[PDB]
């Protein structure tokens, strides 16, 4: 539209402050959105560990959790290793 | 019931609104002496302010 | 050094005292200053220093607009500090010995044990995890983000609203 | 009166930091999270009444916890009577208590 | 020897108050158009350590650069005396010494002495901003001489 | 306790200094010369008199923003959750709303000094 | 000329050298050459304590080995 | 050896802020085409000590209409207040470690401004009493958005401390991921110094000395050396924030050395600002700070506060 | 704890005292309302520290925010009645008793 880019244009002129701060606005808004590393930072806040990780019992019927930290099952962090 | 302690009473006003003007502002007086540097020297620029 | 937090407490009662005596609102500012000053060493005294640190910095700029508003309007030729009637200086020196006699009653009366002399410092912090990372105060006022997010929209809403508020009523 | 919106519509805006024992940050407690445990868990399905007569058990060991005053007050009638037997001069503390101790990690 | 060490004290406190002179952003006239022509980058007081100060509370000598009117003669009395106590007075000037092209008119007080009493005076008309620089270095010189901790000790 | 010497020692050396100020030099007071200013003439006024400020639409809005503030400083230690998404949304929320608030206060010219 | 402030600039130099270099050789000092040992947490605070308690000379900078044990 | 560390803190910002008021009598003279004070000392050296002596030596002139209590307390309040802010900051180790280190310079810098609020209350005269207004305009303006530009740059640092600064600015300053909140930062530390354009405090045109116009030598004296160790603090913490020197852990002197040199630029900056500009008004402060600033610093503390979640980069909590 | 708990409750009490008994001057009252804020705010956040309910620890902020909004509009009304008067007195203000 060319009443919108005149606007557009006469505001960036002449008041080129509220034309940046809505941009970035939008920026930030629009950004989380589009970007792949999104869903990285909330898995790096849950693999970092504040609180001891406590142990289970060993009844034999859970085959999924490790039985020694140096094991190949567990949640591994190559991801972040590799990130 | 009109007594002695109350006898002075007014009824209020009709819209709520009554005459109450004191028009006692009393905006400051600030002189500019001839001793402010933005005073050439010699000028006492007495000053009515309102702030 | 045991007794440091309760002498924080008394000054922090002289505080209110004097803020309830009632001076010049510039006197009053500059005791509710202290006080918050003293409740914010208080706070970091028993633990987190956020909320100390928070509600001194509230209170700074809460009592810096009010210093101007008494400044404005809220003022007389001759604003008295505490000495313009002596029956203000002699109900703070009654409110400072009815203190003293009231914590010197309370200790004496140790059955209940609100106010001990001998028992004074020992019970300030009760428990505390000596191994332990992230448990100072902050953690939870970072969890009004996570956990209560009814309280940071109903504060936010109240900030909004207050400002709607306050450009209505200085409308004129 | 009290409505029951978020029990209606089952969300939770203020329901899970309504006592010590309820859902800390990251891991934490609350000092007294067993004997708050234990007095909800007696409380609850008998409330009102039932609960302030047959939980006063679990509420008295909750309230000790929480406030402390009898520990204060065993606490201030030992102090007290060391205080006295040293007036009296019949107690010596040991190292320990009073000045050098063997300290172990 | 006391006198020594008086006398040595006696002469550091002068040349502080000689080396750090705050004169009064106060002027009148064409003297004090020299004035500033003093202050100018040519003959810099404030390379002498002379700074010009607004306010007679953080003054030290005031400059009398001008014709002393019987209007402003309370004025010029009352900043004076707002000054703290080591203050010192340079009239500057035909005008301010003894009333000058103005002697004899109905509104001039006849020299700024009958209002306050003068250390140093500076003549001409305008006398120069050298001229005024000599006579700033010669109040200096006469603050140098000055014994006060020696008076005291032989009072 | 550090801190606290710290502080004592910077509060005891001006206490020093001003003390230093006031018994070193020579004392000659009289009237003319501890009278108010007010550039070389008598007040007219007592300096104690309302002032009437016109910013003050502006110091309630610095109140309620200092409290936004204080509802924004929490961050740092937000931005370590585990959820991180209702955070985001929250943070936007509030920075929007503030926003929109300081939008409406300027339409409606309450910034501007009214006279 | 303009190299005539460079006195003033050099005397404001190591005025605000002086300090940081002054606390960090203190700090050596004090700790017997290594750093202050910070403490944010009550986990680092406890790890202070507690070389404190194995030291014996309660000073938690003297750091023990594996001489303690045989 | 803790009260030797005080002194080796304390003298030495002494002595730095006097030949800081040397520094800037001699570049204001340069950049006006005459020289500084070159006769007092050796090359003027002397001068600040013999400024000192003279405003020690003449009496303090307790006026008449004056609250003599706050009076008092007000000039020793902001001196000791700028001492404390000079604490814990670290080069690169601090004299005293805080947590919430910031939050203490926030609180701190507030409380001086109380300091400036009640000498004007107290010297009982109009000018005192237009300059402590003019303060009360200018600290709300810079300390809303002084708040938020902290917290936007301390959401791309990790906690509220300045060590984790230091380790943020090991390898690249901050200067280059925010150099927009560097510019409003800079602006909002000249605010805070109430220096110039926007002094408005000690206004030597609008007013006669503002604050000061009642205050006689001495406790004016204490106010001029927090005004000026306030400036060195200021340009200190803006270069430690923003301008990270190079730390290496087997020698701090060379952080030391780097930071000396970006706080004497950062100073000498100060005074070119003060040679170049005139002044503002205090209105137009608030305007040009509550219309510029304030939105773009809301729009960029949102840009903060998403730039981490969506590129990963969460900063630890140590 | 409980000698700074009762020391707290007392400086409550004082500053409701300070409410309840007017001096010519609606500030101050202000003021008052503001100490039994701060009072409230000191007490909330001790017995969080205390208790170790990191979770109860927003309390003290919510409250915060509140009573300064409450403190605004004070301001504001204060302002109005300045306009309306121009001495800020509340025996002034007292023209609704008929
Ligand atoms: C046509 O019409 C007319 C006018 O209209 C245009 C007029 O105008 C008019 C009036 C005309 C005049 C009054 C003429 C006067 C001249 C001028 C107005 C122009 C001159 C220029 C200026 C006034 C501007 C000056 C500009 C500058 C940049 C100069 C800098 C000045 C400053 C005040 C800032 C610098 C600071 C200082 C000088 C002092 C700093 C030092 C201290 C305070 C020292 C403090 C330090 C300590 C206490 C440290 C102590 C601690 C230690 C540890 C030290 C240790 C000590 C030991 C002993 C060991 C007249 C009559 C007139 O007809
Ligand atoms: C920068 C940090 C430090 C700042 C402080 C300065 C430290 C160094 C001070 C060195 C000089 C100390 C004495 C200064 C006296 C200044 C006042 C003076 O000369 O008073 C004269 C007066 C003279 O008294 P008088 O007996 O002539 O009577 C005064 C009244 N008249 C003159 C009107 C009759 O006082 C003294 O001489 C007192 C000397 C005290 C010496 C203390 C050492
Ligand atoms: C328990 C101990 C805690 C303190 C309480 C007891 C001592 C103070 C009692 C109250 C005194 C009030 C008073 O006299 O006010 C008059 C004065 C005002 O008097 P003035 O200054 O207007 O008049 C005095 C004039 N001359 C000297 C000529 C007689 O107000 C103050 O002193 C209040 C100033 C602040 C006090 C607290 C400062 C704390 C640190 C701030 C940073
Ligand atoms: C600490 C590090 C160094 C910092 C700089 C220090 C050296 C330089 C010092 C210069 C002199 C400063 C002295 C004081 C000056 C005071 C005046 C002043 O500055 O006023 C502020 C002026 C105000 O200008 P104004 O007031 O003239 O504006 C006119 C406005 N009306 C008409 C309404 C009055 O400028 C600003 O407010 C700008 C602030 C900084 C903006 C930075 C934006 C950066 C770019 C953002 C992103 C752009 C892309 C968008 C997205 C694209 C996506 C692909
Ligand atoms: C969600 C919203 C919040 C997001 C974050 C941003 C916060 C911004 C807060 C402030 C916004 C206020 C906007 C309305 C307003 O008050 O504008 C006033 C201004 C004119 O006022 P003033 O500059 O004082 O002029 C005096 C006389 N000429 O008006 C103008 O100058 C006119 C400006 C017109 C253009 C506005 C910007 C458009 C940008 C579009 C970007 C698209 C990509
Ligand atoms: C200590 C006690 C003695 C103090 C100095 C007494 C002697 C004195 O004043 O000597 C004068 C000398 C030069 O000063 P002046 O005479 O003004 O030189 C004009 C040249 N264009 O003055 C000087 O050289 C200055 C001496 C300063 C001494 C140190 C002051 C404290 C730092
Ligand atoms: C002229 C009168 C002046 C009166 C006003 C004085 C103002 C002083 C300077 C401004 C102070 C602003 C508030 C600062 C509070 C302390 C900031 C802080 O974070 O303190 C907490 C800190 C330890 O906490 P953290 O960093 O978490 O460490 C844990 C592991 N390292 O450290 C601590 O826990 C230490 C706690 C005590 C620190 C403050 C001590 C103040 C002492 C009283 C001063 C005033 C006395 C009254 C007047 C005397 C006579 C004039
Ligand atoms: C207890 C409740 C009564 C307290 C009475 C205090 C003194 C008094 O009469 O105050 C009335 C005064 C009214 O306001 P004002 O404008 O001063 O009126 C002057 C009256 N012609 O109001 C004021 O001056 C405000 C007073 C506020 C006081 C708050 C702090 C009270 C501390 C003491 C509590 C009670 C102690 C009792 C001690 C008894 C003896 C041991
Ligand atoms: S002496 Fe001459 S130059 Fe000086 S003020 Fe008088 S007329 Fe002007």
């Amino acid at each position: 539209a060319g009443r919108i880019s005149a606007f557009l244009k006469n505001a960036w002129a002449k008041e080129p402050v509220l034309v940046v701060s809505f941009s970035v606005w939008g920026l930030a808004i629009i950004m989380p959105m589009i970007s792949p590393y999104t869903k990285y930072a909330s898995m790096i806040n849950k693999a970092t560990p504040y609180n001891y990780p406590v142990p289970v019992r060993d009844d034999g019927n859970m085959p999924d959790v490790p039985s020694h930290p140096q094991d190949p099952l567990g949640p591994s962090l190559d991801w972040l290793k590799n990130l | 019931y009109p007594s002695k302690e109350t006898a002075h009473w007014k009824p209020p006003p009709w819209n709520d609104v009554d005459i109450l003007k004191e028009k006692a502002v009393t905006n400051m007086t600030l002189n500019f002496g001839p001793q402010h540097p933005a005073a050439h020297g010699v000028l006492r620029l007495v000053l009515e302010l309102s702030g | 050094m045991n007794n440091y937090i309760f002498v924080l407490s008394s000054l922090f009662l002289v505080g209110c005292l004097g803020l309830a005596l009632k001076p010049s609102p510039i006197y009053g500012g500059l005791g509710l200053i202290v006080s918050g000053f003293v409740g914010c060493l208080m706070v970091l005294g028993f633990g987190g220093s956020f909320l100390g640190l928070m509600v001194f910095l509230i209170y700074l700029g809460g009592m810096l607009v009010v210093f101007g508003y008494t400044t404005a309007m809220a003022t007389e030729e001759y604003p008295e500090t505490w000495g313009s009637n002596w029956l203000i200086l002699g109900f703070l020196v009654l409110g400072v010995i009815m203190e003293v006699f009231l914590i010197c009653v309370l200790n004496y009366y140790d059955e209940v044990g609100v106010i001990n002399l001998d028992g004074l410092g020992d019970w300030l912090m009760y428990e505390v995890d000596d191994v332990g990372v992230m448990l100072e105060g902050g953690i939870g006022v970072a969890a009004m983000y996570s956990c209560a997010t009814w309280m940071m929209v109903v504060a936010g809403w109240s900030l909004f609203a207050g400002i709607f508020i306050i450009i209505e009523i200085t409308r004129d | 009166p009290f409505l029951d919106i978020q029990k209606k519509l089952g969300i939770s805006l203020d329901r899970h930091f309504m006592f010590l024992s309820a859902e800390q940050p990251y891991k934490n407690a609350a000092r007294c999270h067993a004997f708050e445990k234990e007095w909800i868990e007696c409380a609850h399905g008998i409330g009102g009444t039932r609960a302030k007569k047959e939980c006063k058990i679990e509420f008295d060991d909750f309230e000790e916890c929480l406030l402390r005053y009898k520990t204060m007050r065993r606490m201030h009638d030992i102090k007290k009577q060391r205080e006295k037997l040293m007036k009296e001069g019949k107690y010596t503390p040991p190292p320990h208590h009073s000045g050098r101790e063997e300290p172990r990690p | 020897r006391a006198e020594y060490v008086v006398t040595k004290l006696d002469d550091l406190i002068n040349w502080a108050r000689r080396s750090s002179l705050w004169p009064m952003t106060f002027g009148l006239a064409c003297c004090a158009v020299e004035m500033m022509h003093m202050a100018a980058p040519r003959y810099d007081m404030d390379r002498f350590g002379v700074v010009f100060r607004a306010s007679p509370r953080q003054a030290d000598v005031m400059i009398v650069a001008g014709t002393l009117t019987n209007k402003m003669a309370p004025a010029l009395r009352k900043v004076y005396d707002q000054m703290p106590e080591p203050r010192y007075v340079v009239s500057m000037g035909s005008c301010a010494n003894g009333g000058g092209y103005y002697h004899y008119s109905y509104s001039v007080v006849r020299g700024c002495d009958r209002i306050v009493p003068v250390d140093i005076y500076v003549p001409g008309c305008p006398p120069t901003a050298e001229a005024l620089l000599y006579g700033i270095l010669q109040l200096q010189r006469k603050i140098k001489r000055e014994q006060k901790l020696k008076i005291w000790y032989r009072r | 306790m550090n801190l606290y010497t710290v502080i004592f020692i910077n509060i005891l050396l001006s206490l020093t200094l001003i003390l230093v100020a006031f018994w070193l030099p020579q004392m000659n007071l009289y009237s003319e010369k501890a009278n108010p200013y007010e550039c070389g003439f008598d007040p007219t006024s007592s300096a104690r008199l309302p002032f009437s400020m016109k910013f003050f639409l502006v110091a309630i809005t610095f109140l309620l923003f200092d409290l936004e503030i204080a509802l924004l400083l929490p961050l740092p230690w937000a931005i370590q959750t585990i959820k991180t998404s209702t955070m985001m949304i929250m943070a936007f929320i509030l920075v929007t709303i503030l926003s929109l608030g300081l939008a409406y206060e300027w339409t409606q010219k309450g910034l501007e000094w009214t006279e | 000329m303009w190299f005539e402030i460079l006195p003033g600039l050099a005397i404001m130099g190591v005025c605000l050298v002086i300090p940081g270099v002054s606390t960090a050789y203190i700090h050596k000092f004090t700790n017997g050459g290594k750093e202050k040992r910070v403490a944010r947490v009550q986990y680092q605070w406890y790890l202070m304590e507690r070389d404190r308690r194995i030291s014996g000379v309660n000073r938690y900078y003297v750091s023990k080995g594996l001489e303690n044990i045989d | 050896m803790f009260f030797i560390n005080i002194l080796t803190l304390l003298v030495p910002i002494l002595i730095a802020m006097a030949f800081l008021t040397l520094v800037e009598r001699k570049i204001l003279g340069y950049m006006q085409l005459r020289k500084g004070p070159n006769i007092v000392g050796p090359y003027g050296i002397l001068q600040p000590f013999a400024d000192a002596m003279k405003l020690f030596m003449k009496e303090p002139m307790r006026p008449l209409t004056t609250s003599m209590s706050l009076f008092i307390i007000a000039p020793t309040l902001s001196l000791t207040l700028a001492l404390s802010l000079w604490v814990p900051l670290p080069m690169p180790h601090p004299l005293i470690n805080l947590n919430l280190g910031i939050l203490f310079i926030l609180a701190t810098s507030s409380l001086s401004v109380y300091s400036i609020l009640w000498s004007g209350w107290a010297s009982n005269s109009k000018y005192s009493l237009f300059g402590a207004l003019r303060a009360v305009a200018q600290t709300i303006s810079y300390e809303v958005t002084m708040a938020i530009i902290l917290l936007s740059v301390l959401l791309m640092n990790g906690s509220y401390s300045l060590q984790t600064l230091i380790t943020t600015q090991e390898h690249m300053w901050l200067l280059l991921p925010a150099w927009p909140m560097a510019m409003m930062w800079f602006i909002s530390t000249l605010a805070e110094t109430n220096r110039a354009p926007f002094d408005l405090t000690e206004g030597e045109s609008e007013l006669v000395s503002g604050f000061n116009v009642e205050y006689a030598a001495g406790p004016f004296a204490l106010f001029f050396m927090a005004e000026y160790t306030n400036i060195i603090l200021m340009n200190a913490l803006t270069t430690i924030i923003f301008l990270g020197p190079l730390y290496y852990i087997n020698l701090p002197e060379l952080y030391s050395t780097n930071f000396m040199m970006e706080a004497l630029l950062l100073s000498s900056t100060f005074l070119w600002i003060r040679a170049s500009y005139p002044r503002f008004r205090y209105d137009q402060l608030m305007h040009l700070l509550w219309k510029n600033f304030l939105p773009l610093t809301l729009a960029l503390c949102m840009w903060h506060i998403s730039l981490p979640i969506f590129t990963a980069g969460v900063p630890p909590y140590m | 704890m409980p000698s700074t708990f009762f020391n707290l409750t007392m400086a409550f009490s004082l500053s409701l005292l300070g409410t309840l008994m007017f001096r010519s001057h609606l500030m101050s009252t202000l003021l008052c309302l503001e100490g039994m804020v701060l009072s409230l705010f000191i007490m909330t956040s001790v017995t969080s520290l205390n208790s170790n309910s990191m979770s109860s620890m927003p309390i003290p902020i919510t409250i915060l925010v509140f009573a300064a909004c409450e403190a605004a509009v004070g301001l504001a009304l204060l302002v109005k009645v300045s306009n309306t008067y121009g001495t800020d007195y509340v025996q002034n203000l007292n023209l609704l008793q008929c």
